[PDB]
């Protein structure tokens, strides 16, 4: 297992695996939804569905290729997959359809049909997908009036004002050679890829992207979307967390692993070594929860999400969870830290060593764009093993004890108390 | 290993609480510090 | 309009948030109130308790 | 900075200092008012009378 | 208050000793006959106080044909007590019917609660 970075004008990164049976080749750009403004929000999500449109997918399918695309807050990628003996055809398809010609894809008949399909997807997301849209509303209240607040899909109000000239204006500012990384994963050797690119003279455009002026900033706030005709309540809560390239990046992920995830209907999930589960199962305070530690280029979020049918005891669920977060400053034990070390290593090993080269192409390109290289899994395991109890207590005294929070919620949330009752539970008046 | 779990008086939690019982037994000995001085008596 | 658009809160927000300074001034005023309330409640009880000691006419026949 | 760190955070020392500062408060407050009250009324007290009825 | 695991540990030590089972076992048979619960139609496991989580677990796991018969013996003993009488002598519990029917369910629930308490307050070593 080894990565190889090489620059000749174009940054080329590979990750060779001679045991895999497919190969994957694409390009990742270093702009996401946090490089848009409130008037062209959704222009990245439209560029994805233009690339995945029917006439473009049909040209690829006669060659034997498949297409993927992903939109995030800091990056976006466009990936072609094939059998290991036809990576030259997949690199040709990325040259013709995406680099040279774009007036074929941006015809008026293709643009209006794609815009209709995207507007239906965003409408069905806002009406049916309740856990993921509460987490989207948590980002917009915590980073309000700041580039990290814009949703990755766009809104229905901002998507209908978009024309063809808005997509060409975004492509001239961000789809550049100094913003791009060419990636290759699966069964493909590194020097075979750099000689196929150098046998041509690929270059997107010369110049740099615009520089935004407002930096990300956390604000303690809340947003409530009450809907009494829904059968549950869905709640997210977080503090300000760690960015990428932070010295406390792995300590924050281990602290979330201490409290973990839960499913009340799976019998083995009920037997986990988490002390919070004693209070919750006595009166059945929720159906599921999960803790997270998200990281971006400038900021991050640390907290949990939950879903509940017990709508008269919502205040007991928030109170018991926040009293366990107080113990990370005061009285976290050594056996809880050793359990979280083994489970964080199992979770990280499953994320980076799945058998999908499309997942590996997204992870490799996003990390080379920020850091310039990639940290191996062997070196990440040695940083996790060196964390002590005193590292956890010093991190939680800075980020958790007596700090501001952000709350989002939907459904039957009448039993959720107001902000200052929840804010005062971030300290004990004992220590 | 593990030992006598004390029921709920966990010792692993006693001296994870009791170093601040030098100030919690000291907050109410900081209390009669105030509330005993309307009549003369001295004691160290 | 869209629920992702947050309304204007700018006429009440601080120019620099600086979480160490906002928590420090609020806890100074709450701490000064508990300081004066404890000293006031202590003298109140000692006024009522000392009224049960021996009166001025009893001490004159000592 | 960290003005909160011991002066209000540690609430074995907070409830403690809420009670600790109130005890030295009673003697310095009672000394300051009595000195102001007697200087405002000088020449009228019995101690100012006894000093020349002697 | 004293657990049934502790009672069975002391009691099985006496019953294996050939000299201690000649002294205490005749005294225990006179103690039970002087207690008089069998003349009201009760077994000993009907007399155990039930307002605790271990006993509520063991009473849930009892088979339902034995749960119906336990409810009739308790109701019949309350009615005999308020009339200040005893049962007829052909309705008394015999010694070969006074078996510990609830004891294996109690001992299984006690061992599971002890193992959970040891895993929740635990040390590690490298
Ligand atoms: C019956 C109707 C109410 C009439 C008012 C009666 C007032 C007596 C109740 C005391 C009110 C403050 C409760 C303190 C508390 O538990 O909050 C504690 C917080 O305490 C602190 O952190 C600092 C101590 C606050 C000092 C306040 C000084 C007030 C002293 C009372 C003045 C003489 C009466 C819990 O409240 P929290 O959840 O918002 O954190
Ligand atoms: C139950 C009595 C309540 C009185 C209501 C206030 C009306 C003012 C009259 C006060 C007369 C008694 C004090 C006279 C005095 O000399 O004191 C003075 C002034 O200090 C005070 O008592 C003012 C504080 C009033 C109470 C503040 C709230 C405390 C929390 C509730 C207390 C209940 C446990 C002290 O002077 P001294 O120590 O030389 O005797």
């Amino acid at each position: 297992a080894e990565v190889t970075q090489l620059s000749n004008g174009i940054v080329v990164a590979t990750e060779h695996n001679p045991s895999a049976h497919t190969a994957s080749v694409g390009v990742v750009f270093g702009s996401g939804a946090a490089n848009e403004n409130p008037y062209n929000n959704g222009v990245s999500n439209l560029w994805k569905n233009i690339f995945l449109s029917k006439e473009n997918s049909a040209v690829a399918a006669k060659e034997g290729l498949a297409l993927s695309s992903n939109i995030s807050r800091d990056f976006q990628s466009y990936i072609v997959s094939s059998l290991p003996g036809s990576t030259d055809k997949s690199l040709d398809f990325l040259n013709q359809s995406f680099i040279q010609q774009k007036a074929n894809l941006l015809s008026s008949s293709n643009f209006e049909a794609t815009k209709k399909s995207v507007l239906k997807q965003v409408q069905d997301f806002e009406e049916n997908d309740h856990p993921n849209r509460v987490l989207e509303h948590l980002h917009s209240t915590a980073f309000q009036n700041t580039p990290l607040s814009l949703p990755t899909r766009g809104t229905l109000e901002s998507l209908e004002n978009l024309v063809v000239a808005d997509l060409e204006s975004f492509a001239n500012n961000h789809f550049l050679n100094s913003n791009a990384v060419v990636v290759g994963t699966g069964n493909i050797k590194h020097e075979d890829l750099v000689n196929s690119i150098e046998s041509k003279n690929l270059s997107l455009q010369t110049g740099t992207k615009p520089v935004l002026k407002k930096k990300a900033a956390f604000l303690g706030s809340e947003v409530r979307l009450r809907d009494d005709t829904l059968p549950k309540a869905w709640i997210s809560l977080a503090v300000e967390g760690e960015p990428v390239n932070s010295p406390n990046y792995f300590v924050a992920k281990l602290a979330a692993q201490i409290f973990g995830s839960y499913n009340a209907f799976e019998p083995a999930s009920r037997l986990q070594g988490i002390k919070l589960l004693d209070n919750i199962q006595e009166y059945q305070l929720c159906d599921n929860f999960n803790h997270f530690s998200l990281s971006y280029k400038d900021s991050g979020l640390w907290g949990f999400s939950t879903a509940t049918r017990n709508v008269t005891m919502i205040d007991d669920l928030i109170h018991f969870t926040l009293k366990q977060w107080n113990r990370l400053t005061i009285s976290v034990t050594d056996t809880e830290v050793e359990r979280a070390k083994s489970l964080l290593k199992l979770q990280l090993g499953q994320l980076y060593e799945s058998g999908n080269p499309v997942n590996d192409a997204n992870l490799l390109g996003a990390e080379v764009l920020i850091k310039g290289s990639k940290l191996s899994l062997g070196e990440a395991f040695k940083k996790i093993d060196a964390i002590t109890v005193k590292d956890v207590k010093a991190w939680a005294g800075k980020r958790l004890w007596d700090q501001d929070i952000a709350i989002a919620g939907t459904g039957q949330i009448e039993g959720l108390l107001d902000y200052m009752r929840i804010r005062s539970d971030m300290s004990m008046m004992r220590w | 290993k593990t030992g006598l779990h004390f029921g709920r008086l966990s010792l692993r939690s006693l001296t994870a609480y009791a170093p601040n019982l030098m100030l919690w037994g000291g907050a109410s000995m900081l209390g009669l510090f105030v509330f005993t001085e309307g009549w003369p008596k001295f004691q160290d | 309009k869209s629920t992702y658009r947050t309304p204007n809160f700018d006429d009440v927000l601080k120019e620099n948030n600086d979480a160490d300074k906002g928590r420090s001034y609020a806890y100074f005023m709450v701490g000064a109130m508990g300081l004066l309330s404890s000293a006031g409640a202590k003298s109140t009880v000692e006024t009522f308790i000392s009224s049960m000691t021996a009166t001025a006419d009893v001490l004159a026949m000592a | 900075s960290s003005l909160y760190k011991t002066f209000f955070k540690r609430n074995a020392v907070f409830v403690g200092t809420i009670f600790a500062g109130a005890f030295v408060f009673q003697t310095v407050f009672d000394t300051a008012i009595t000195s102001w009250y007697e200087n405002h009324n000088k020449g009228k007290l019995w101690k100012d009378v006894k000093a020349r009825i002697a | 208050p004293q657990s049934f695991t502790s009672i069975a540990r002391i009691g099985d030590y006496i019953l294996k000793s050939p000299v201690l089972s000649k002294l205490c076992v005749p005294v225990a048979n006179q103690f039970i006959n002087l207690a008089g619960y069998k003349k009201l139609g009760l077994k000993f496991d009907d007399l155990i106080a039930e307002e605790n989580p271990i006993m509520q677990t063991a009473l849930r796991r009892l088979p339902e044909d034995e749960s119906y018969a336990r409810a009739y013996r308790i109701i019949r003993a309350h009615q005999t007590e308020l009339t200040h009488h005893l049962l007829p002598r052909n309705e008394w519990i015999k010694a070969q019917e006074d078996v510990p029917y609830l004891l294996p369910y109690i001992l299984e629930a006690e061992a599971a609660a002890k193992e959970k308490d040891e895993l929740d307050n635990i040390e590690v070593s490298k």
